[PDB]
């Protein structure tokens, strides 16, 4: 009877390896639903006027809000921040298991009920209509009558508290379970980044918890927390929300930084340039990304001195990121490059998209400049061309780079490269025309638009269609990899140097890697690190 | 002033702040195009020539920054100062208030816009107010622009500066016009004070941006300049 | 910083003066070809003598292949082969382009 | 217990003829959910 | 007795830096001379014509 063994190995199991795979699967099943939502909303705006629908604006609001919320909180955060950390951080720190296995098991299972209740909420008579950033007066019982947005508030609350509970054990694990002789300074860059995101998320999210609960209480207890007649100021709500929203994207994108800084050296066979400078600049970014929050409130009408104070500091964020990009550029040159490898392809494509997105972000960090682009399609282009080009590319590269370690299989290089090229072209021709659409002075979140905009929407729709074929090809390649029984060696990314004999290398050179995870067999043991690896003190 | 087809630039407008905004945008774009093309060429060239089949030996023994990290810290920061300064003096020019002349009110509840000119209250005791409404598609005048016209169009004289008053009594709205480059938030309870100055005598277009429910996209805003005699005739007409 | 340009040349010549193990020879030979420093005549000649001593043939031809790959132009490689021909003929070394 | 993994952690058995239809049907329904979602809001209309 | 021959890495990086610098500078110069000056000059000419036609 393997059924008891089945459910003990999967449900009543607390091993880190058996949980990250479920993290990836949950991320995938959220991402497919989100991609179809995005496809339907982009197909709505193919041409001006009501199209495929009876002009249902509330339905369009539900669609955009659902796409945003589910793809920002059910696709990227749970499938990148903790999915590739809980599996891999114990391997690089020198520990056999996380500090608290039971909380690690608990954190994962708070998400499925969140997804079901979010779907139920979206399946109400009205559904959430405040968008990704819901606002009190719109959310007020005056507009919505029913259990539509309350469940969305609850889902955000519980997902946030689960993510906070899913990050308490990680910090303890990587602060106390360090290897003998592994100073915190000598820690690998990826775990450095993941710990920075963990501490930032835990420090900031409680504020969201409290603010969201007090805002939600307005619908039931009739509190005057944000009522215009009750003495409440919604600018307080905006300040509370954007004390969280601004660093959230950084804590989402830092794992991409770490995975890129890990992918570049091994496939380049060259050590990373300036590790200490890079990590200290990233620490400066982490500390800096908190005191700037009011760039999302530029046209609300705050005072001149506050605007200058919180707009001047927006620029200084660029300097460490530019230093990081320059360091990666320097690392790429000189050393060998295998440009044909899929992780190398994704890492190379990440840099140009991230830097152009950063340039777009530095475009609109001025109160003098934001007035022409605030709440228009230009900010949509900026934030999309940063998010879906950095976090999605990092996730794809991490999957294609560490998949043999998760399972022990080989994918098809041809199909993977074709998928990468198709996805790159589609996402480049999707968010391209939106730059012009927002540069003309046309707002966002409008199912209908003035007639002199049809061409760029038509150009975007074809790329939106192409992205769906990219998704189909990725699904096919994942299935093929899962059922191809293609074996993998211990360290598939280790090759003999220019002066290694074919008989000396095979017998006196195997079992060497830049990181610990490649030392063990690709399907890792349940109980690894029986004895602690000891380095040079 | 109005959107065109296959547009690449912003538009042709008329407002003292709009010209300065366009100038600053031109300078900032001149700044960033440099860095964008430089990084693109660097990424392309560092890989197209250094592939494995042509460079089987890697100079793995250079991982120290002697004088390069310092220049990395300075030069982009120099560019940052060079772009920050003009924006700073533009903002410090804009934050001042000129000599007030008259005010308008732009209160709007839901899917319609109400305007008031209560400066000219006198013995007649007839303050002027109306409501600008979305014109239906069927009743559009032959040759009209869909989704960008109103029935009771707003009227402001040219070359006269107005200290516009922004207020709302419902869910938050916004008051935007790309040609004039002036925007602020129709936040309920609190009034937002903004200015305006039209140089030409032409029809200007715009609408709200911050979503306010199902029909957030059904309140276009049209303001057109008029001469002094036309303005006086319009005022005495009602 | 650490070693300068010529100091590592002298150090690696001194190291290759006495090597009895194939693994150590390959290790030092790898570590030498990473400083953008093309070995001098004494260094390459002593490396060839060491390869003869530790009794490994393909390392000798790999030396010339790697030097040809590392050198910037054909003229420097031609000068090197002209000045090192007698050695190769003395130790029975066959070049890649003439091997097949 | 000292078992050696067979490099197979798929959460469910996979093979060519039969399981392909199940996998493709699951993919199709989880792709087409938004459809019924958009149809529900325009049922009584 | 030829002696060590070095400097290839620095030569390559110097050449690549030169090409990148000149290409970026030329692109920026083209943008500055093409989009700003003609548009501003045309605006000034049109405004002068409008002021003349006013009276
Ligand atoms: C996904 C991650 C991510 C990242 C990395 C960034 C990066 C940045 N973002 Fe962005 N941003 C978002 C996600 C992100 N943003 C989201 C989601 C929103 C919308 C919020 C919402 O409405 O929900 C948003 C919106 C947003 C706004 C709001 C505009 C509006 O709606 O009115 C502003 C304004 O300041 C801003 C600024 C910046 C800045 C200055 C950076 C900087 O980090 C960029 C720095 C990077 C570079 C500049 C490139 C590298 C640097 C060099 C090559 C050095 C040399 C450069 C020069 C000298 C030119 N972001
Ligand atoms: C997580 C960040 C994220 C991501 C990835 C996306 C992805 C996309 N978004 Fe979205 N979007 C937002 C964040 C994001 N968005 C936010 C915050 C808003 C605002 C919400 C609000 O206004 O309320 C928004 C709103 C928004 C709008 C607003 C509608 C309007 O204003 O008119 C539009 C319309 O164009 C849009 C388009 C897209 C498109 C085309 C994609 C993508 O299709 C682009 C290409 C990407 C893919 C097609 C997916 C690839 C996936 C894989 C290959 C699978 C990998 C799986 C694993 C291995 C686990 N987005
Ligand atoms: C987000 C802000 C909300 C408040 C934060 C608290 C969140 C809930 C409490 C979770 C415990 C926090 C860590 C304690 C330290 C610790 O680790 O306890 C140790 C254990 C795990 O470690 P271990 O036994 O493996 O250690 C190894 C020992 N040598 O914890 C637990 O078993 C937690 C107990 C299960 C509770 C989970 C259900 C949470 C309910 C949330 C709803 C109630 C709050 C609602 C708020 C509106
Ligand atoms: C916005 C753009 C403005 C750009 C302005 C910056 C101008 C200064 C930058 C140049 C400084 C570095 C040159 C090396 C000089 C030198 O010779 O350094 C000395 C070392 C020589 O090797 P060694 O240390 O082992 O010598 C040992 C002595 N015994 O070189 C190197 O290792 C170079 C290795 C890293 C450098 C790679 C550069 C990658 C791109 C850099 C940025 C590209 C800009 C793209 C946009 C224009
Ligand atoms: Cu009115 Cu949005
Ligand atoms: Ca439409
Ligand atoms: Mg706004």
């Amino acid at each position: 009877n393997s059924w008891w063994t089945y459910v003990n190995r999967w449900i009543f199991s607390t091993n880190a390896k058996d949980i990250a795979i479920l993290y990836l699967l949950f991320g995938l099943v959220s991402g497919i639903i989100g991609s179809v939502f995005s496809f339907i909303i982009r197909m709505e705006l193919s041409a001006p006027g009501s199209q495929f629908l009876s002009g249902n604006g509330q339905l369009y609001n539900v669609a955009i809000s659902a796409h945003g919320i589910l793809m920002i909180f059910f696709f990227i955060i749970p499938a990148l921040f903790g999915a590739f950390g809980n599996y891999l951080v114990p391997l690089m720190i020198g520990a056999p298991d996380v500090a608290y296995p039971r909380v690690n098991n608990f954190t994962f299972w708070l998400l499925p009920p969140a997804l079901m209740l979010l779907l139920i909420s979206a399946l109400t008579e009205e559904g959430p209509g405040g968008g990704w950033t819901v606002y009190p007066p719109l959310s007020s019982i005056t507009s919505h009558s029913g259990p539509a947005i309350d469940l969305a508030i609850l889902s955000l609350q519980l997902t946030g508290i689960s993510s906070t509970l899913g990050s308490v054990n990680l910090i303890a694990t990587m602060i106390n379970m360090r290897a003998p002789g592994l100073s915190l300074y000598q820690m690998p860059l990826f775990a450095w980044a993941i710990m920075i995101t963990s501490i930032l998320l835990l420090l900031t999210l409680p504020v969201l918890a409290g603010g969201l609960f007090m805002l939600f209480s307005d619908r039931n207890l009739n509190t005057s927390f944000y009522a215009p007649e009750g003495g409440g100021d919604p600018v307080l709500y905006q300040h509370l929300f954007w004390f969280f929203g601004h660093p959230e994207v950084y804590i989402l994108i830092m794992p991409a930084f770490g995975v890129v800084s890990h992918i570049i050296p091994s496939l380049a066979h060259k050590p990373i340039f300036g590790k200490e400078g890079m990590l200290w600049a990233m620490l400066s970014i982490a500390l800096l990304g908190l005191m700037v929050w009011s760039h999302h409130l530029f046209t609300v009408g705050l005072d001149v001195d506050t605007r200058a104070y919180f707009s001047a500091a927006t620029m200084v964020i660029a300097i460490p990121t530019g230093i990081k990009i320059f360091s990666w550029l320097a690392t790429l040159t000189g050393g060998a490059i295998q440009w044909s490898r899929v992780p190398m392809l994704y890492a190379i494509g990440f840099l140009i998209l991230f830097t152009i997105g950063g340039l777009t972000g530095v475009i609109l960090s001025n109160s003098v400049l934001d007035i022409a682009f605030h709440d228009t399609y230009f900010v949509v282009a900026h934030f999309h061309y940063v998010l879906s080009m950095g976090a999605l590319f990092g996730l794809c590269g991490a999957y294609y780079y560490w998949s043999p370690k998760m399972f022990g299989l080989m994918y098809n290089e041809t199909l993977a490269s074709i998928q990468f090229w198709i996805l790159f072209i589609g996402v480049n021709i999707v968010f391209g025309p939106q730059h012009f659409l927002g540069l003309n002075g046309m707002p966002r979140r409008i199912p209908d638009y003035p007639e002199a905009f049809v061409g760029w929407n038509f150009v975007s729709s074809i790329g939106s269609v192409i992205s769906i074929l990219s998704l189909f090809l990725f699904m096919y390649v994942m299935y093929d990899q899962f059922t191809s029984n293609r074996v993998v060696k211990t360290n598939p990314y280790l090759i003999p140097s220019y002066f290694d004999d074919n008989v000396i290398f095979v017998n006196e050179k195997l079992g060497v890697a830049q990181s610990i995870e490649w030392l063990l067999h690709s399907p890792v043991h349940e109980h690894a690190f029986n004895t602690l690896p000891t380095k040079s003190i | 002033d109005a959107p065109s087809s296959w547009a690449l630039y912003f538009q042709d407008g008329a407002s003292p702040s709009y010209l300065g905004v366009t100038h600053l945008n031109d300078y900032l774009m001149f700044y960033l195009t440099f860095i964008f093309i430089g990084v693109i060429y660097a990424i392309c060239k560092a890989v197209i020539e250094y592939n494995y089949n042509s460079h089987p030996i890697a100079a793995k023994y250079t991982t120290h920054g002697s004088i390069v990290e310092f220049i990395w810290t300075l030069i982009p920061a120099l560019i940052l100062i060079l772009v920050a300064l003009p924006s700073f003096k533009l903002l410090y020019l804009l934050d001042e208030v000129q000599k007030p002349s008259m005010t308008v009110k732009a209160i709007g509840r839901q899917w319609f816009w109400t305007y008031e000119l209560n400066d000219f209250v006198t013995n007649e005791n007839e303050p002027v107010s109306f409501d600008s409404y979305m014109v239906p598609e069927e009743d559009l005048e032959e040759g009209s622009l869909r989704q960008l016209e109103v029935d009771n169009r707003l009227v402001l004289p040219i070359d006269t500066r107005i200290r516009l008053i922004l207020t709302s009594g419902d869910v938050i709205h916004s008051w935007a016009v790309p040609s004039l480059g002036i925007k602020c938030d129709c936040i309920p309870g609190r009034l937002n004070q903004v200015s305006l100055s039209i140089d030409r005598e032409g029809l200007f277009y715009g609408q709200c941006s911050e979503l306010c429910g199902v029909l957030h996209s059904s309140m276009p805003i049209v303001v057109q300049g008029v001469s002094l005699e036309d303005f006086l005739a319009w005022l005495e007409e009602n | 910083h650490g070693v300068s340009l010529e100091e590592i040349n002298t150090k690696y010549n001194d190291f290759f003066s006495n090597v009895q193990d194939q693994f150590e020879l390959q290790r030092g030979l790898n570590n030498c070809f990473a400083y953008d420093i093309v070995p001098s005549s004494d260094v390459i000649e002593q490396a060839l003598r060491a390869a003869r001593r530790v009794n490994d043939f393909p390392t000798a031809v790999r030396i010339f292949e790697g030097i040809k790959v590392k050198l910037p132009t054909k003229e420097q490689y031609q000068a090197y082969v002209k000045e090192l021909k007698p050695v190769c003929n003395e130790l029975g070394i066959v070049l890649k382009e003439d091997l097949f | 217990s000292a078992p050696k993994p067979g490099s197979t952690i798929p959460f469910y058995i996979n093979k060519k003829p039969l399981p392909t239809l199940l996998y493709f049907g699951t993919f199709g329904v989880i792709f087409s959910i938004p459809f019924i979602v958009v149809k529900y809001h325009n049922r009584n209309l | 007795a030829v002696g060590p021959v070095t400097g290839m890495f620095k030569r390559r990086i110097v050449t690549d830096f030169s090409v990148t610098m000149i290409l970026g500078t030329l692109g920026a110069c083209y943008w500055w001379f093409g989009y700003h000056k003609p548009a501003a000059r045309q605006r000034e000419e049109f405004y002068v014509k409008l002021a003349a036609e006013k009276n």
